[PDB]
RNA sequence: AGGAGGUGCAUGGCCGCCGUCAGCUCGUACCGUGAGGCGUCCACUUAAGUGUGGUAACGAGCGAGACCCGCGCCCCCAGUUGCCAGUCCCUCCCGCUCGGGAGGAGGCACUCUGGGGGGACUGCCGGCGAUAAGCCGGAGGAAGGGGCGGGCGACGGUAGGUCAGUAUGCCCCGAAACCCCCGGGCUACACGCGCGCUACAAUGGGCGGGACAAUGGGACCCGACCUCGAAAGGGGAAGGGAAUCCCCUAAACCCGCCCUCAGUUCGGAUCGCGGGCUGCAACUCGCCCGCGUGAAGCUGGAAUCCCUAGUACCCGCGUGUCAUCAUCGCGC
């Protein structure tokens, strides 16, 4: 089952199945990811979980675009879709929502364009 | 500013006093009339049209 | 299991400290007197610099596959001072890496594709993953969770 | 590189208009356009009158058959002339109509509304004049005629509007004339009609 | 000896196709055009305000 | 198995849009396989310049755009359906450009 | 690289950072609770909408807040005892990892010198660290004059916070001491109302001045 | 003829500001002898001369908004954009032979892209508001109270600036005030001064590895890739006139380790040598590579600017001028 995430220019694609319990993003292991706040994110959705739907499947993310972070967001984005749709499951909808809401909503949040006027430093960095 | 336009607010008065019993209360339903009633070509101003139209249906009843 | 499946900065120690073996590689005279990048303001603290430079050199062959002299120079050089002037990124050294490149290919453990660069023999192949898998079954003991 | 093609044929395609407008001020340069085929390019112009174009016999149009060939070095043209279908709904034409006017000296305010109400009478909605520069004496002045309906600003007036600008000469100096014209056909999104 | 040297670089090798100016002439994909020129000319290549 | 891969570049979206509908009754009236007319990336073409003439004043400038649509359409190679493509009219604005590859 | 890993998967269990799960920890200030969030969390970042709202400080967690405190300590018109405190090189802003290692290390050194939960030392210190007592300026006819003035709680949340965060960050300045040991011993004074913690100090200072312009 | 020769208080356009401001006006009626007034005023609301209710006025025009562009969710169509989506088939590497990974076929899953349409309309509920206009709250929903960000900015003034870009009245020269060339200058210097970069270091400095963009741009061009030089760069050259080739990697960040707080293991100005690069030539008047060199500065009084959500801060990249040259301007 696949699954799509979008954050600010991260967009990752999640395919599901029923397997032993590896999570791989990008071909790599969800444990030995060098970033530990990005790892902390990415582990987070799966905790409420449950384990037993921990090793019930394996789950292998490709993400591309924006930061690290951006790409940790990404991933989890689509985790949580992923597993709900194969869960079919309102409690853990619920218990998500509870917990964050962009789970299954996601943040639009995009970047401002630069105006002029010291157009490097942001759309609203003026002179003295 | 959320003052509904002008000239929405004139339009909508000749609808009601034209077809009074061609609208309801239902925001969907007046919206299609409104979409053929006239020759609207924006759809936002079409929203607008059903919204007002749709509250002077709702306040017909009342008085 | 492949080196996909272990933290390269533990790999690229135990690649160099295995390479250190074979007599293939060896630092030129130059070696020593030069630093590790033109974006590089002081020489390397260590001595074994050069043995850890193709360790991490043959670990993208595994990755990134036929890639060439320039591309590679980029992917190693970085940000470097200019004075006054902020910041700038910069680029590695050419021949340090190009006979390093030489070596490993005179080593067998990687051939070239010209006009793409050079891929990794499947020698060179099965001498990075059985690295690997030393460590990863080294890494399952102290981690168990990597048994999964 | 299609990109520079696009802008190529587009910078050359008024290279030649501001030629035209240079030579064909007496007959009304109207407006022009250009179609590519194997045989060559077929330019067309709109002009509020033809006969000055082909000057006599013809000369006059073969000499802007050569200069047009070689100055823009174009392959083939062939000229066509026509008339505009009505100057009074083109900005320019009545610009540069106007500006000639006060040329011969004419009183301003007297070829100003003389202008206006033919364009009013041939049709159109709204008509705007505006006459900038010394009128009366040394020191500059601008005055505004306007009449009917007309929108200034937003999309619609970008596209709807016919603008023309026209510069005048005299022994004093130079003065500007501004003329928009809305043609009867536009409709305004503001306009809504009931069945 | 009256003719101008051929310059193929510095600001004199390029030249404003309109008003004849040797300041600054953009060279997107190759006007050879004025900075005070484009605009007057701009709405006429099709360019547009968004 | 030859096919004719046509690419239609045009600043017009509309005048494109005809052209396109003329290519792809084409197909169906000839009987001759079409795949879908894939919409390449919109070129975005943008020149910035300041508003003022002379150099006194705030800073403002214009940012004009251009934006060219371009169109691929591949067919097969049928006789009959390319030589009727040399007879479509086409705009002045809109630009064809046709190759025959294996 | 077992610390890294072990911090990993051991907060596998819902618990802050890696440790210190917040049922233990306890308000004991009435006004604070219904303010301070302790909901369970393991990562303490949402960067959620929380500035989008009139209220979203409420939700927003403790500890992330302590790290947003900490991201923007340099450079501005305050100058402690004569100091242009910048943070010139490598500064905090725009770095938040940085900021979570360094709270991490405070956390640690907060337990070990404490021995219990830092979590607890933390409320215990914002608790001892809020003002009480301000002043305003109030006019009629156009003669000014100082009032005292009560303060919202979540202002004396906000106040304390940076407070702490702008002595942590004074006294690593220009030192030898490092950033987090200043931080976590900043926290250890305040914990237990010793004056020279420059929050505690700050605090007293501001509840005094009031003190007198009632 | 020509003049970057004067005249912007001789002009035209064009630009800055007033000001994205809520404003400016007319037809008719009415009041006043008259300059003029009413409309355009009064209570509430608006981002607003936006509307609501009262008025000696009724309507209209310009402006506002509507208009148009980009983003955010969904439906359809579209496939040389994307993929062990699933994928039998073939090959290779590891291994505990379970399984793990890479390449070709492969079809459109899905991404991406561009055409059409829906979705958000105070839409519904509660309160406030006179029961009007409208406001606040609540739900649901990707998105609510002009959804967000932009473009379009009147009547008039600023004798503001621009005639040194164009056109341009008057006046001056007209072998000069016209044209061409050489050389220098346009940098020169005790400083007052606006706006920028770096430093004043634990945050650091140094060594390896790990995860990350898009704007764009590319034919006397982007140039992979091969070879050599520590390097600046040099010889060759694939692909590409552009979803197909290249610029191309991110940096900020973390991981394992050394230096451990000092004007110094910070900082590099300044100074010499050699080497490299563009241009005919770069002392005046370019940049880079290595060595030696190490300047002040250890937080800066008065004063004072900016910002309100992907916003401020930090970090880098593309792009105009360009053969090189930015701490330059615009954009990502």
């Amino acid at each position: 089952i696949q699954t799509t995430g979008k954050r600010k220019t991260a967009i990752a694609r999640a395919v599901i199945r029923e397997g032993k319990g590896r999570v791989r993003i990008n071909g790599k292991p969800v444990e030995i990811i060098e970033p530990e706040i990005a790892r902390f994110t990415i582990l987070e959705p799966l905790i409420l979980a449950g384990e037993e739907i921990w090793n019930s499947v394996d789950i292998d993310v490709k993400v591309e675009g924006g930061g690290f972070m951006g790409q940790a967001e990404a991933a989890r984005m689509a985790i949580a879709r992923a597993l709900v749709e194969w869960t079919g499951d309102m409690s853990l909808k619920e218990k998500f929502m509870k917990y964050d809401r962009t789970m299954l909503v996601g943040d639009p949040r995009r970047t401002e364009p630069h105006k002029p006027n010291r157009s490097t430093k942001g759309p609203r960095a003026k002179r003295q | 500013g959320k003052i509904r336009q002008g000239f929405i607010k004139r339009v909508a008065r000749e609808l009601v006093n034209k077809y009074p019993n061609e609208f309801t209360t239902d925001f969907e339903h007046n919206k299609k009339k409104v979409q053929e009633l006239t020759n609207v070509t924006s759809k936002k101003i079409r929203n607008r049209i059903a919204g007002y139209v749709t509250k002077l249906v709702r306040m017909k009843m009342e008085g | 299991a492949t080196v996909y499946d272990v933290p390269g900065d533990l790999l690229v120690e135990r690649v160099a400290q295995r390479l250190k073996e074979i007599p293939e590689i060896k630092p030129p005279e130059w070696a020593p007197f030069v630093k590790t990048g033109r974006h590089k303001e002081r020489l390397p603290e260590q001595e074994d610099w050069w043995y850890y430079r193709v360790a991490s050199i043959l670990r993208r062959v595994y990755l990134d596959g036929p890639v060439g002299i320039e591309r590679l120079r980029t992917y190693y050089g970085g940000r470097k001072n200019r004075g006054h002037a902020p910041e700038k990124f910069y680029k590695a050294g050419g021949s340090i890496i190009r006979k390093a490149l030489q070596q490993l290919e005179a080593a067998g453990f990687v051939e070239k594709v010209p006009g793409k660069g050079r891929v990794i023999t499947p020698k060179g192949r099965s001498f990075l993953d059985k690295i690997a898998t030393e460590l990863k079954k080294e890494l399952e003991e102290i981690i168990p969770e990597l048994k999964k | 590189a299609i990109e520079r093609y696009f802008i190529r044929e587009a910078v050359r395609e008024m290279l030649i208009d501001e030629f035209l407008e240079k030579e064909l001020r007496r007959a009304g340069y109207g407006g022009l356009d250009i179609k590519k085929t194997p045989l060559g390019t077929k330019v067309i112009i709109f002009a509020a009158n033809p006969g000055y174009v082909i000057g006599r016999g013809g000369r006059r149009i073969r000499e802007l058959t050569r200069i047009l060939e070689k100055q823009f070095g174009l392959e083939n043209p062939q000229i066509e002339v026509e008339e505009i279908k009505n100057p009074y709904l083109n900005a320019k034409v009545q610009a540069v109509r106007l500006a000639q006017a006060l040329e011969r000296g004419i009183h301003f305010r007297r070829a100003a509304y003389a202008a206006l109400r033919a364009i009013m009478n041939n049709g159109a909605r709204g008509v705007e004049i505006r006459l900038s520069g010394k009128l009366t004496g040394e020191r500059a002045k601008s005055i505004r005629f306007y009449q009917g309906y007309l929108a200034k600003v937003g999309n619609p007036a970008e596209t709807l509007v016919s603008k023309g600008y026209a510069q005048a000469l005299l022994k004093l100096g130079v003065i500007g004339v501004k003329v928009a014209i809305m043609p009867p056909g536009a409709r305004l999104p503001d306009e809504i009609e009931i069945i | 000896y009256n003719k101008r040297k051929p310059r193929k670089f510095g600001k004199g090798a390029r030249r404003c196709i309109r008003c004849g100016q040797y300041g600054p002439i953009i060279r997107i994909q190759g006007l050879m055009l004025c900075r005070h020129c484009f605009r007057e000319v701009a709405p006429k290549l099709g360019f547009r305000k968004y | 198995m030859q096919k004719a891969r046509i690419k239609i570049a045009s600043t017009n979206v509309r005048s494109l849009d005809e052209v396109a509908n003329q290519i792809k009754q084409i197909a169906e009236r000839t009987g001759v396989r079409m795949s879908g007319p894939i919409p390449l990336p919109t070129k975005r073409i943008r020149i910035t310049t300041r508003k003022s003439p002379d150099g006194e004043g705030s800073a403002t400038f214009d940012r004009w755009e251009l934006r060219v649509h371009k169109r691929l359409i591949d067919i097969e190679a049928d006789e009959r359906a390319m030589r009727q493509i040399m007879r479509i009219r086409v705009p002045e604005d809109v630009t064809i450009e046709i190759e025959l590859i294996s | 690289a077992k610390p890294l890993n072990e911090r990993f998967f051991i907060p596998h269990e819902i618990k802050v950072m890696g440790r210190w799960s917040t049922e233990d920890v306890e308000v004991r200030d009435p006004s604070l609770k219904p303010y301070i969030n302790l909901e369970p969390r393991l990562l303490p970042h949402t960067h959620g909408r929380h500035a989008k709202k009139h209220f979203g400080k409420a939700n927003v967690h403790i500890v992330e807040r302590l790290i947003n405190k900490i991201m923007r300590s340099g450079g501005s018109h305050y100058k402690v005892a004569g100091h242009f405190m910048r943070r010139e090189h490598r500064s905090l802003n725009s770095k938040k990892v940085k900021a979570y290692e360094v709270v991490k290390e405070a956390f640690k050194i907060i337990e070990q010198r404490t021995g219990k939960n830092p979590i607890q030392v933390l409320v215990w210190a914002i608790e001892n660290a809020a003002p009480r007592e301000d002043t305003t300026s109030v006019m009629f006819g156009g003669i000014r004059y100082h009032v005292a003035v009560d303060i919202s709680p979540m202002r004396r949340l906000d106040v304390a916070l940076r407070n702490i965060a702008l002595g942590a960050s004074a006294k690593c300045y220009r030192n030898k001491m490092s950033f987090a040991e200043a931080l976590a011993e900043e926290i250890i004074l305040a914990a237990n109302k010793d004056p020279k913690s420059y929050a505690y100090s700050k605090k007293l200072e501001i509840e005094r001045i009031a003190e007198s312009s009632r």
